[PDB]
């Protein structure tokens, strides 16, 4: 089957294509500039691949979490493929990514996914790959301050590999957490290590219709103050 | 040809689908009226979320309406801006990709473009030149229209535009956000003439406005006076016939320096039931002519962005595969 995945969920852009075990992967860093280049992405890796928009059999999003600005962009780009070509959809998260991305890299298996997102707080995740390749945590996502993270990091033991701008911007994130801690090598999620995820997804019929496709934003609390009342 | 037209630039989802020889084959509408009533204005960020979960239902919803499929429609026109930056990437993303993966050109439309020519989808549109009077939440200007994309601005607001005062002084009267439709209702039920509101920048000649000092004006009058839900509905009479008045002096004064007979109506406060009467009866003893949409395609809609959408579709305004949003963007910026 072929798998079309694109991400803009953090200040990269990517663009990947599954061609049945056969792979097409673009990546760019976007600041400012996701609107402009994922399209013209899109159909870079289609015309490339001398492949259309109606041979996909399933479109891939990061669905969250990351910037809001950007996790919406990503998904109603998706949709409108998606409605427009009448394909289903995989919803990915942005964390699982960069851990399957570790994965890739280094061969990680267990892996602490921290994502700056802004306002002192990080989103979290703990992810570990099963033997069969198939990664587990997806409960554990959460927006988080710094001091939660150290108590989380207090449940956990061993050795762990660490990905995301989260790190970056709290380098000493697990200081006394009790843990070893390596870096991953990763930053940013990449369309490219969505597909694998993408295509066991699609094996087990986890695949939806456009218009079940969701965002997860994680950080809920958006509002200012109700009105007195 | 066929445009779908997809509006997200505030608080309201729309979707339609415009035929330029049928007519209008679909109209979707939702309203977040109620999303953001409880904060006293839109909150940016529940307005892009409650988009992402309208957009595509809406656009299903349209082409199951019209019984019509993709390859019926021949673009895709989406509302580019002004509006709130979160918003309209909803809307522009969809619609650019939708209009990629149908291989149909896409059409960025400018929101009080929107308006101005929503008139266009009732009986017997008026023909150029003419006189419109943008009234919104966040403009109110006058314009000289002699064409598409020939706009040339009389007079704005230098302070608050007249749907921000109705929805200011509506609040300062206790009522729910935003409160303009519902000042109106309350003010059918007051006494002509029991209190008197100043018509502002109506002593020198010119075309600007200026409606903030109405603000202050009413509420010391609800400061200096009963709280009986009459007295109330008496100020508000006094605030609507003030707005109204000062509108239709301002219009005279534009189809007077123009020359020209016809007077286009638009935005959200076109609504009006006291304005339109009033820009009505105007027209009359000019022996020319009033134009307004129904009262749904005054406030936010779909319909008028498919038409526009398609306006401008036949002027040349297609996009490429970039996508872009203005949260600020002037009507005299738009080309010809
Ligand atoms: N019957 C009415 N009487 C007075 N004002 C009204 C009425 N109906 C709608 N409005 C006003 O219309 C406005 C909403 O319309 P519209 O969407 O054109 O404005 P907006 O989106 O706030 O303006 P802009 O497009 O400049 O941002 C609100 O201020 C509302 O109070
Ligand atoms: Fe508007």
């Amino acid at each position: 089957m072929r798998i079309l995945a694109i991400d803009t969920a953090t200040e990269a852009c990517s663009v990947a294509l599954w061609n049945d075990g056969t792979v097409n992967a673009h990546f760019e860093l976007c600041p400012r500039e996701h609107t402009q280049r994922i399209l013209p992405m899109v159909q870079d890796i289609l015309t490339t691949s001398g492949t259309s928009l109606t041979d996909i059999n399933a479109l891939a999003y990061g669905r969250g979490p990351g910037s809001f600005t950007g996790v919406r962009i990503g998904i109603g780009i998706a949709q409108g493929l998606a409605l427009g070509a009448e394909l289903p959809m995989i919803g990915v998260s942005t964390l699982m990514t960069m851990a399957q991305g570790a994965w890739r890299k280094n061969g990680a298996t267990r892996v602490l996914a921290a994502i700056d997102a802004r306002m002192g707080e990080v989103y979290w995740a703990e992810y570990q790959r099963d033997e069969n390749g198939i990664w587990h945590g997806e409960e554990t996502e959460a927006v988080l301050k710094p001091e939660i993270v150290h108590e989380r990091m207090q449940q956990l033991s061993g050795e762990w590999v660490t990905v995301g701008t989260g790190w970056q911007a709290w380098p000493d994130l697990g200081k006394e957490s009790g843990l070893v801690l390596r870096d991953g090598e990763v930053l940013l999620p990449a369309a490219e290590d969505m597909l694998p995820i993408a295509c066991q997804m699609f094996a087990e019929g986890k695949t939806v219709a456009v218009e079940h496709a969701e965002p997860v934003y994680l950080r809920n609390n958006v509002a200012w103050k109700k009105l007195p009342g | 040809m066929r445009v779908l037209g997809i509006e997200t630039s505030c608080d309201a989802t729309g979707i339609a689908i415009y035929d330029d020889e049928k007519g209008l084959l679909a109209n979707q509408l939702y309203s977040q009226v109620k999303l953001h009533a409880d904060y006293g204005g839109v909150v940016p960020e529940l307005a892009s979320r409650d988009h992402v979960r309208k957009t595509v239902p809406l656009i299903q919803a349209a082409l199951k309406e019209s019984g019509l499929t993709a390859k019926d429609i021949d673009a895709v026109a989406y509302t580019a801006g002004p509006g709130l930056v979160g918003a309209l990437l909803v809307g522009a993303t969809v619609g650019r990709s939708l209009a990629f993966a149908w291989d149909v050109p896409a059409i960025p439309v400018h929101h009080m473009e929107g308006h101005l020519l929503a008139p266009m989808l009732e009986d017997n549109p008026p023909e150029f030149p003419f006189v419109a009077l943008l009234v919104s939440g966040g403009h109110t200007q006058l314009i000289s229209v002699t064409g598409i994309g020939q706009y040339e601005l009389l007079g704005e607001s230098i302070d608050d535009a007249a749907g921000e005062a109705f929805d200011k002084t509506a609040k300062l009267l206790g009522l729910d956000y935003p409160g303009g439709p519902l000042l109106s209702k309350m003010a059918a039920q007051g006494t002509a003439g029991r209190f008197v509101f100043p018509r502002p920048m109506t002593d020198r000649p010119g075309l600007d406005f200026s409606f903030s000092g109405l603000k202050t004006f009413a509420a010391n009058t609800i400061r200096d006076n009963g709280t009986d839900d009459q007295t109330r509905a008496d100020i508000a009479r006094a605030f609507e016939d003030a707005v109204v008045d000062t509108l239709m002096i301002k219009c005279k004064r534009a189809l007077d320096q123009t020359g020209f007979k016809r007077l286009v109506m638009a935005g959200g406060v076109s609504a009006n039931r006291t304005l339109r009467a009033k820009l009505a009866e105007m027209m009359k003893k000019r022996r020319g002519e009033v134009f307004y949409a129904r009262p749904e395609f005054c406030t936010d809609n779909g319909a008028m962005i498919a038409y526009a959408g398609m306006v401008r579709f036949k002027a040349g305004a297609t996009a490429d595969l970039g996508v872009s949003v203005r949260p600020r963007w002037p009507l005299a910026e738009l080309p010809a």
